[PDB]
């Protein structure tokens, strides 16, 4: 009875947030690209925030993870887009600043030495 | 997790205006005077007063519509539809 | 769970965590070892060592003899290690090009030294105090031969404002604006005095063993008795007296309460830093503490409040997802998300960090749409990002300590010492451009006064191809480098810059 009650609950849920976006665009806008919301395109996300549809698929490109970082590399970006669905859907996943990808950054293995430290120091 | 799943991705716009009063919100082209208002914010703070009072609304339909364009047609600000 | 090692005394737990391991092979810790912020200056025979928390040489000093016998040697605010000697005091800046520069007293022909501490001195007889300016001594109230009958240095502490002098009859406190003496009290014997920071006062008696912690006379706010007899009397930070015994440290509080923090090896020198009771072992390195009341109900086991159970929520998830997500109905989800972000600042393990900013991340989903600013999660997972890369390179500093100081305070220390490459890349991460020439313009003044044996086209098309990388125009002024560059043999060269 608890199993069919939640079920019943979830799909209620789910129907209402169909068709009740209802998200509005600030006067003037823009973030993590920083020139200007209104000139390439608006990917926008909940809790305010905007992306060009250019800036989020550098971020993958740039971000530490592996598997997702290959899964965009099968279209390329030019291979072949198809119907862009599937492009959509993997691009809008996440908040771009809010989720995974930069918790995953507070460590910072990287440390670039590649002996330049002859010159800029010593 | 699919309710779980369907609670924090966001939606773009593929339409390039609204269907009510034309213009372009999206594509090049747009208003001088939108580029204008944008550089008086976020550079000087000076003061921000002019008619361009209207903030943009995305729906689920992707149209997009503006807010007094909508209230032009008698609609309350609680229950903007997309008109399909 | 973390809850195995916070102990408690009324009201309040104290934490105690563990960073930093250097290695001494049997004694070559001695004695007479200098401690402020992470550089530990150690002799053995006829070598001055000093070390990071890491156990990494950084330099070495007293090479050859320089007469003046040295009875101490003392750090201060700006790491510029203070030797006090017989005659005068010696004040070093460069470690390799050694610019070691002497200050004498006005009058070196009637006594000469008693002691001296923090911008303050003390002459053998006739007991007056001098105040250290920039270069020179600027004098304060007089001696009338009727000021004290101190018998050894314990009976004396200076401080930020207050210069308090402890005595054998009445304490005599002096005031350094105006240099103003004024009795404190008229009837004691108190033989050893510490001060905090804030101004708070604590007073030994080594005769029927008791503390008295003031913050203005007549008034009492502690009357703890003390058994046996301490070593070390130490401050943890406006906050409580420290005392230990050997192996063992006896934290204190009101109505008498006890708490032990017992050590493997032993309990070496001690200091009081802000907030800190830095504890150096023979073979590592403690930071005792005291928990905060925002991120003492997360981790309590037992709790009931927003917390401790949306974290509950997280774990739980995965797993029997319908019982997580029905969790989220009872407790508001503003007070627990808010303690979420503003409990892993100020953490020191790269583990409980990303479960408490995961699960905070989980914590604005399902909130309301337009009800929560989103600017305090990214402005902690920023600074974050500073103190991790901090934590690499040897220097090691907590959160409230940052604030103390502004990032140019951290840059100077790290210049100082000839990392000239490390630096650059703080500022580059931190996203910052106003402190960037001060690096370079540093970096060029010391190879233009290095080495000597250089030609000049060699010497301008490196300085010159350096200055590429920097793209940014503040602070960046070469003046001052054509001028030292002018100020030796080196003409042609500064015409050219």
């Amino acid at each position: 009875i608890n199993s069919k009650n939640l079920k019943v609950e979830i799909n209620t849920e789910i129907s209402k947030f169909n068709e009740i976006y209802r998200i509005l665009e600030p006067g003037k806008s823009c973030d993590e690209c920083g020139k200007f919301l209104q000139i390439k395109k608006f990917i926008v996300f909940p809790c305010g925030h905007c992306f060009h549809w250019n800036c989020i698929i550098r971020v993958i490109l740039n971000s530490n993870d592996y598997n997702l970082r290959q899964k965009t590399e099968n279209f390329l970006k030019a291979k072949s887009k198809h119907n862009l669905n599937d492009l959509e859907n993997i691009i809008v996943e996440k908040c771009g600043l809010c989720s995974d990808i930069n918790i995953n950054k507070i460590d910072q293995p990287i440390s670039i030495d590649e002996t330049e430290l002859a010159k800029w120091n010593e | 997790q699919q309710y779980r799943k369907f609670l924090s991705e966001g939606w773009s716009i593929h339409t390039d205006d609204c269907e009510i009063c034309g213009k372009k919100i999206w594509g090049a082209g747009l208003d001088p005077l939108l580029f204008l208002a944008w550089e008086n914010v976020q550079r000087h703070q000076d003061m921000i007063s002019v008619d361009l009072k209207t903030p943009l609304v995305i729906f689920k339909c992707h149209h997009g519509f503006h807010q007094t364009c909508l209230e032009n047609l008698a609609q309350k600000p609680d229950e903007y539809s997309c008109l399909i | 769970n973390p809850s195995f090692d916070w102990e408690r005394l009324k009201d309040v737990f104290y934490r105690s965590r563990a960073i930093g391991e250097l290695k001494w092979p049997t004694q070559y810790e001695e004695f007479k070892c200098a401690l402020s912020l992470t550089v530990i200056a150690v002799e053995i025979q006829d070598f001055i060592q000093v070390y990071n928390y890491f156990g990494q040489l950084l330099g070495k000093i007293n090479l050859q003899r320089i007469h003046e016998d040295i009875i101490k040697f003392e750090f201060d605010k700006d790491e510029k290690l203070i030797l006090v000697t017989k005659s005068s005091i010696k004040i070093v800046k460069g470690w390799s090009p050694l610019t070691i520069e002497s200050v004498p007293l006005q009058d070196p022909t009637i006594d000469t030294i008693w002691d001296y501490h923090n911008g303050i001195m003390l002459l053998a007889k006739s007991r007056d105090i001098y105040k250290l300016n920039g270069n020179e001594w600027e004098l304060l109230y007089e001696n009338k031969d009727k000021k004290y009958n101190l018998l050894t240095k314990n009976h004396w502490s200076c401080n930020d404002d207050s210069i308090i002098l402890l005595d054998v009859d009445h304490v005599y406190q002096v005031s350094t604006s105006n240099g103003a003496l004024l009795k404190l009290i008229t009837d004691s014997s108190w033989h050893k005095v510490t001060i905090s920071s804030r101004g708070f006062i604590c007073l030994y008696n080594m005769k029927d063993n008791k503390l008295q912690i003031f913050r203005d006379p007549a008034r009492i706010l502690m009357e703890h008795n003390l058994d046996s007899t301490p070593d070390d009397i130490c401050w943890c930070g406006n906050d409580t007296v420290a005392c230990s015994f050997e192996d063992e440290i006896k934290l204190y509080g009101p109505d008498g309460l006890y708490v032990t923090f017992w050590y493997p090896f032993t309990v070496t020198n001690l200091r009081a830093e802000v907030d800190g009771l830095k504890v150096i072992t023979t073979e590592k390195i403690y930071f005792l503490s005291r928990v905060q009341p925002q991120t003492s109900n997360i981790f309590r086991i037992g709790s009931t409040e927003p917390g401790a159970m949306l974290v509950d929520s997280f774990s739980l998830l995965e797993d029997h997802a319908p019982k997580a997500i029905e969790i989220l109905k009872n407790f508001v989800l503003e007070k627990g998300v808010l303690d979420c972000i503003a409990a892993a600042i100020d953490e020191f393990e790269p583990k409980l960090q990303k479960m408490l900013l995961n699960a905070a991340s989980y914590g604005k989903a399902s909130l309301q749409y337009k009800s929560f600013d989103a600017s305090i999660f990214v402005n902690a997972c920023n600074t974050i990002k500073l103190l991790n890369c901090f934590r690499s390179f040897g220097i090691f500093l907590t959160v409230e300590e940052y604030r103390c100081i502004s990032l140019k305070g951290v840059i100077d220390r790290l210049l100082k010492y000839h990392r000239y490459y490390e630096c650059i890349q703080i500022c580059k991460l931190a996203n910052e451009r106003f402190l960037l020439g001060y690096v370079f313009t540093e970096w060029a003044k010391d190879k233009i006064k290095g080495s000597p044996d250089m030609e000049d086209d060699e010497l301008l098309d490196k300085i010159k191809s350096r200055l590429s990388v920097i793209d940014m125009t503040d602070t960046l002024q070469m003046v001052a480098v054509a001028k030292v560059a002018y100020l030796e043999g080196r003409f042609q060269l500064s015409r050219n810059l």
